[PDB]
């Protein structure tokens, strides 16, 4: 979802 | 489709001897900012994108997808 | 030109934080969005905008 994760 | 999209276009402007800038000429069509984004992939192309870009680049869309 | 698409999709990945978000206008339409590690040119013109705003006028 969020970037990196 | 076009997950590829960002690698490929990278890969063929470095070729070209280009710079982001000189991909989006008088950026009414497309910012240095959102160049960016698709080559990371950071931003998923749209359609108008893609289109402008393979044309600058001095191919067909075809060209450039998955 | 910003696509709602493209918009939804900077918060969707986190890009795009918060309530407000600086906002590119060119001839009167929104152009680009601006994240904060990113650079404007001295031509362009920023406005912070509503992240909610900007949304029903990119839906349009």
């Amino acid at each position: 979802h969020h970037h990196h994760h | 489709m076009l997950k590829d999209f960002g690698k490929k276009i990278k890969s063929l402007r470095l070729e070209k001897g280009l710079t982001k800038e000189a991909v989006c000429l008088d950026e009414s069509q497309l910012s240095t900012r959102q160049l960016t984004r698709i080559e990371s992939g950071q931003s998923t192309p749209t359609l108008n994108k893609a289109v402008y870009i393979a044309g600058r680049l001095g191919v067909t869309l075809g060209y450039l997808t998955d």
